[PDB]
């Protein structure tokens, strides 16, 4: 009896934008931004879980970090 | 009607299909052709060729080895292709056999085109021919004899092995030389099977019997410029680093500043870096230091302000043969120096071949690797003497895995033969004369071997067949004089892995070309 | 063959009506059948050979010279260099086979040869080639409700995998792998059934991983409840055999981080670059100390790594492996009962994975490692590491065992199975032949026709065995029909007995319903067509 | 799917018919159920004609089979009170399967 979410997202770490550049000078902040990246997509993922949905369709490619997730949190990905 | 001879032909223009006595007949040309190739070198008498490449480069191969031979051949008859690749396979699977499982299968594949004449459908010949590989699996497995144990004899068993894989090859000259050679160096393997360990130099120059095995090792790099050249109680670090300006990973790190004494800073922050590593790397209490990368100006300067040998651009096979021949480990961090086990060798020098320098580890303290210098008048003859050095070493590694051992000239196949005529003369149908077949090529392995040298053949597999049918199970062909004698004697003896997968791979291979009944040709690429 | 227009006018000026009408061909009517009919007779007596146990194969070569030495009937149909259409359409039906089935590619071309053969007998004694395609699809029917009667049910559990083995080795007969015979069957059975979907009635072909490499013997393929990778340890200081594995699988390489945005970390002074420089050699030692305080006792990365990793793995007594596939750490994952993490911190003792043996594993002479996973509790995945003497023979042997494993598929999904050995065929011919009596319109032509059609396959049988085709298939038949026992055959073999269901060759139901259902359907829809149209050159 | 149909003076003749959907009826048996009892064979015979009695009851049976019709017709002889029951027919078909054995609804005497 799954619940659906039909979507037209990438999930999957990516270039945040393609106009983005990052620009820090401390290692702290390196490390913050690749947590944040992780973060971001992390949240993205968590918001999907949470709507219940067990079933996820996405128009956009959904990557191998993505897959993983749902995987372990037993739903589907395509 | 057929595929090909219809009103309307089912191909593109270019394509081509042939039929059950069309294809049979181009699988049993091509494959006796590949098989009539390869024979002459078989056996102690066999006689070499020259492979001659028509490339723009014009490689010139003198070589004895079938499957080199095969190799190097422009082949276009399917069925050739296939012996050519059986070839290739025994050649990985063992480095002996590659000449007799072509001939078997080639000689099995004529008495297969003669029972064909004869009328025999090619499934009861594969049937006959599976009973009668059984039968010859049984009586080599029942004949073969194992000393592993005794070390003694062990060690003249591979003698023996060492000896009667060099006897047809360009080495027979110096055959008790490089017999000896190779035991020493597979020996040296304390048991593993890794013949990467077992380097060959080849040096041009110097008669073939000045090659050796080096007590140490040999490494064919280079020492930096304010370095020593001789270090007695050598205390090695062998390394994987960077030592080469080493820039930290992370990649979208950029010097962006305002000012070029800001520039000048960060560049002798860099040095530092490079400095403090190579002081941890003194920390470990080295004289010599072996690096698998490069190793720069700035680290070559310290070491030789240090008083270390350091070597650079060894590869990944030179560092594996060094961590065997000294008993270091292969480091990339310094930051644990009582975790990193250095090696030791007594002396390294530097030392001539030829005319190039060479660095020698002499004392060395485990030796689990091996160098070997081969001299020779001709490239030809260095390329032919390492080919038949790898053959004996693989054999010697593969009988020191598998010490079963099998006695050669003939006696092995001639007592298969002999098993399969009893299970043929008690088989009914024609099977029965499929065996007999099967025991014909067996008997013809021998039959070429004694062709090859110049005697009567005939009159010698003769004898053979007589006293193995009589039950002098050790009866084998005697190269020196030209008749038949006891090979447990004469010390003729074979690996059992090489003798059965001979047998066991042309059996499979003739069975797979036999049960062709159609051959289908697409348009070449062209 | 004839052009597309041939008038130019009755007037004399040009009369052009299809573009390169002059270069272009057509046939029409029965001409064009008659044409169709002989491509197709072609085809399918090319195939008819590589029919049984005692069927031969042939040997495929394609545009650069590899060679392909096969009996199957889909392989062979997709090697063939065809141009002719109507053989592109047999070449189809055979894939199709393959794609539904993985068994009866031969006899599915076979049996639309003749029954196209049995057409054009039809069409010179003038009936409408539509009408003959409606008598085929009511004796096909026929035919597939004889096959439901005549059907028999095996059992498809795992405690008795006797007649799963029957069926698989039925199955792999007629293969050059019949050599080693029943440890095929047994192989292909326990893969089967360790990876299969019982309750879902699925089995996911992903999950059974076929590796094949040269050297050794055909008796040494084995199945491996686990995994084999073309990979080994990182370090060549590492141990080659690590049992009671735990394992980390990770598709981050041991490399400092790096963000996927477009980033610049800027330096601007000496205490800067020493952080930077502090800020490395920390990640590394943070990694390698997270893998090691998870408990792990080996490691398997997707991404590869550098030195530094390599060398603290070495120290830590971390086993690896690197460059690993995506579907290979699946499988491992699957296998091993582990979860895939994707960063270091991530990791926890509960998604590691356990496997009773991991091992670098040699073949001789070669400088080449495989690694192979295995003893794990229960893995849900496997492998199947083919051995032989040749690549011909492995390639053979590879798609042999995906015959014998879509077969167990096929009685995953229906347990109901026939006798083979051309005995389904001929009780169906006769069941067509009754039902053909029983009709009183013209179609009865067309239902004997299909009927003489379906009794190619005991023919060929017993041709390809060297027997009489025409005594042998005439005893059995009347056999049949004098003492009911639709498992009457043809003794290709030549043990003696002529009851399949004694010699045990076994057959899917809907593996013999799909060959009949598939042949009809391309058979009708070829006597369809009469008129072909074709560009010039 | 194998529908089957069945037809006292101290010789009866009992009658056993099989239609259907099958291709072979592999054994036809003829058996007897007392009240309160548990069910025996009174006899059966294969389809090479070869029939076993049982041992209560031998010597006086002339079980007979029509294969051209797929029926059977016993004619016991020799009646008794004992011999007063429900008389169940069974029949064997295509493989021989467990599955495969068909009951009657049973003739009382
Ligand atoms: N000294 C010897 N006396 C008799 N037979 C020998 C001797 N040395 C080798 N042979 C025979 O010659 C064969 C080896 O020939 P070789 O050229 O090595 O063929 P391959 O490459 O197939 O191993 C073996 O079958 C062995 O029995
Ligand atoms: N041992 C056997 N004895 C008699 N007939 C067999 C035997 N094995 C297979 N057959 C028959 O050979 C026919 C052809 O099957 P085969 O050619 O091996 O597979 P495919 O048709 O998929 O290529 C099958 O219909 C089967 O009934
Ligand atoms: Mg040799
Ligand atoms: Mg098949």
């Amino acid at each position: 009896n799954p619940k659906i979410a039909l979507l037209n997202v990438e999930l999957e770490l990516k270039a945040e934008k393609d106009n983005a550049e990052i620009r820090v000078h401390t290692v702290e902040d390196y490390q913050a931004i690749v947590d944040a990246e992780w973060n971001i997509l992390y949240d993205k993922l968590e918001k999907i879980h949470h709507s219940g949905a067990k079933v996820v369709l996405s128009k956009l490619p959904i990557g191998d970090v993505a897959t993983q997730y749902f995987a372990d949190r037993d739903m589907f990905c395509a | 009607a057929s595929l090909s001879l219809a009103p309307v032909n089912i191909f593109k223009a270019g394509a081509d299909e042939e039929r059950a006595e069309t294809a049979r007949l181009t699988s049993f040309i091509g494959a006796i052709a590949i098989g009539d190739l390869v024979k002459s070198t078989l056996g102690p008498k066999g006689m070499d060729k020259i492979l001659l490449s028509s490339g723009r480069d014009a490689s010139l191969m003198v070589t004895n080895d079938g499957a080199t031979i095969l190799k190097n051949i422009g082949v276009d008859n399917p069925a050739a292709k296939v012996l050519v690749d059986m070839s290739r396979v025994q050649d990985d699977e063992v480095g002996d056999g590659t000449t007799s499982v072509t001939v078997l299968a080639a000689e099995l594949l004529r008495e297969a085109e003669s029972l064909i004449a004869k009328k025999i459908h090619p499934q009861t010949i594969i049937a006959g021919w599976r009973e009668a590989t059984k039968a010859a699996r049984e009586a080599l497995l029942s004949s073969a004899v194992d000393h592993g144990s005794d070390e003694v004899k062990f060690r003249q068993d591979l003698m023996n092995i060492a000896g009667t894989t060099l006897s047809s090859k360009l080495l027979t000259h110096h055959k008790d030389h490089f017999t000896k050679l190779a035991v020493e160096a597979v020996l040296r393997l304390k048991g593993s099977g890794n013949l990467e360990a077992i380097h060959i130099i080849k040096k041009l120059g110097g008669s073939l019997a000045d090659s050796y095995l080096d007590e140490g090792f040999l490494l064919d790099k280079k020492i930096g410029v304010n370095q020593p050249k001789r270090i007695e109680n050598a205390k090695i670090l062998i390394a994987n680093t960077g030592m080469d300006t080493d820039k930290i990973k992370i990649f979208g790190s950029r010097v962006r500043v305002d000012s070029t004494a800001k520039v000048a800073e960060i560049e002798h922050a860099e040095k530092e870096k490079m400095k403090e590593k190579v002081e941890r790397i003194l920390k470990h209490g080295i004289n010599c230091f072996i690096n698998r990368q490069l190793i720069y100006n700035y680290p070559e300067q310290l070491f030789g302000a240090a008083g270390v040998m350091a070597i650079e651009h060894a590869d990944f096979a030179g560092v594996e043969r060094l961590a065997l021949v000294t008993g270091g480990e292969i480091a990339s961090t310094f930051d644990h120096p009582e975790l990193v086990k250095l090696g030791s060798c007594k002396l390294i020098e530097e030392v001539m071949i030829g005319e190039d320098k060479l660095i020698h580890f002499s004392g060395v303290a485990l030796g689990e690797a091996c160098t070997i210098v081969l001299r020779g008048a001709t490239q030809q003859i260095l390329d032919e003497a390492e080919r038949s050095l790898h053959d004996a070493l693989c054999v010697l590694a593969q009988t020191v895995k598998d010490s079963r051992t099998v006695y050669g000239g003939g006696c092995s196949e001639m007592l298969m033969a002999h098993a399969v005529t009893q299970l043929a003369n008690r088989t009914p149908g024609k099977e029965a004369v499929a065996m007999e077949s099967y025991a014909k090529a067996l008997r013809m392995l021998p039959t070429i071997i004694a062709d090859n040298a110049g005697y009567d053949s005939a009159d010698l597999v003769a004898q053979l067949r007589a006293a193995h049918s009589e039950g002098n199970t050790t009866a084998g062909l005697d190269m020196r004089e030209g008749t038949i004698g006891d090979m447990a004697i004469l010390g003729i003896t074979e690996s059992f892995q090489v003798k059965r997968q001979v047998l066991l791979s042309a059996a499979e291979a003739a069975e797979v070309i036999l049960r062709v009944d159609n051959i289908i040709k697409a348009a070449p690429r062209k | 063959a004839s052009m597309g227009t041939l008038a130019f006018d009755e007037y004399g000026r040009p009369f052009l009506i299809i573009k390169d009408q002059d270069r272009k061909s057509r046939l029409m009517g029965l001409e064009a059948l008659k044409s169709h009919i002989m491509a197709a007779k072609a085809v399918a007596n090319t195939m008819r050979t590589s029919l049984g146990p005692n069927g031969l194969d042939k040997m495929m070569v394609d545009k650069d010279g590899d060679v392909t030495v096969t009996n199957d009937g889909a392989t062979i149909l997709s090697m063939m260099d065809v141009d002719h259409q109507i053989a592109k359409l047999m070449v189809e039906l055979s894939k199709s086979q393959d794609d539904e089935i993985g068994d009866g590619t031969t006899g599915v071309v076979v049996l639309a040869g003749a029954l196209l053969e049995e057409a054009e007998q039809l069409l010179d004694r003038g009936i409408h080639p539509i009408r003959i395609a409606d008598g085929y699809e009511q004796a096909a029917r026929v035919a597939i409700e004889h096959l439901d009667k005549i059907s028999d049910s095996v059992l498809v559990d795992i405690k008795d995998t006797e007649p799963l083995i029957q069926t698989a080795k039925t199955t792999l007969g007629s293969k050059v792998v019949n050599s080693c015979h029943r440890q095929m069957a047994e192989i292909a059975v326990n893969a089967v059934l360790t990876v299969a979907d019982m309750e879902r009635r699925d089995v996911d072909f992903e999950l059974i991983k076929v590796e094949g490499k040269v050297g050794g013997r055909l008796e040494d393929t084995k199945l491996i409840k686990g995994v084999i990778v073309d990979k080994d340890f990182s370090h060549p200081q590492m141990p080659k055999k690590v049992e009671d594995a735990k394992i980390a699988i990770l598709t981050c390489p041991f490399e400092p981080p790096k963000p996927k945005t477009k980033h610049k970390l800027d330096v601007t002074s000496v205490e800067d670059y020493k952080a930077l420089q502090k800020y490395e050699k920390e990640k590394f030692e943070e990694m390698i100390q997270q893998i090691k305080e998870t408990g792990a006792n080996l490691a398997i990365c997707q991404w590869g790594f550098d030195d530094e990793a390599n060398h603290l793995l070495l120290q830590n007594n971390l086993p690896a492996v690197r460059w690993v596939g995506g579907p290979e750490i699946e499988l491992i994952a699957i296998a091993t009962g582990g979860r895939i993490v994707p960063r270091f911190s991530e990791l926890t003792a509960e998604k590691l994975g356990f496997a009773g043996l991991v091992q670098e594993i040699s073949f001789g002479t070669t400088k080449d490692k495989m690694l192979v996973i295995e003893q794990c509790k229960n893995s849900r995945a496997v492998t199947i590491f083919i051995r032989g003497g040749n690549k011909m023979i492995i390639e053979e042997a590879k798609r042999s065992l995906h015959d014998a494993l879509c077969v167990i598929r096929n009685l995953i999904r229906d347990n109901r199975v026939v006798y083979g050995g051309g005995a389904a065929e001929i009780s169906c011919a006769l069941a067509v032949s009754q039902e053909a009596d029983k009709c009183p319109t013209l179609e009865q032509y067309a239902m004997r026709a299909f009927a003489d059609a379906l009794e190619v396959i005991p023919m060929a049988l017993s041709e390809n065995s060297g027997m009489n085709p025409i005594q042998t298939m005439t005893e059995v038949r009347a056999r049949q029909v004098k003492e009911m026992n639709p498992a009457l055959g043809i003794d290709c073999l030549h043990k003696g007995t002529n009851d399949m269901k004694q010699q045990h060759v076994i057959e899917t139901l809907i593996g013999k319903k799909q060959q009949i259902s598939l042949a009809t359907q391309m058979v009708r829809m070829i006597l369809k067509i009469d008129d072909i149209r074709k560009p010039g050159e | 799917q194998v529908q089957l149909v069945e037809s006292l003076v101290q010789s009866l003749r009992l009658s056993c018919g099989a239609s259907g959907t099958f291709f072979r009826i592999n054994d036809m048996g003829w058996y007897r159920q007392a009240s309160g009892k548990q069910r025996e064979l009174v006899a059966s015979i294969t389809r090479g004609g070869t029939t076993d009695y049982a041992d209560s009851v031998k010597g006086r049976f002339t079980i007979s089979r029509d294969n051209a019709k797929n029926t059977v017709y016993l004619q016991m002889n020799s009646l008794k009170p004992e011999d007063t029951a429900v008389y169940y027919c069974k029949a064997n078909r295509n493989w021989g399967r467990e599955w495969d054995d068909y009951w009657g609804q049973g003739t009382q005497v």
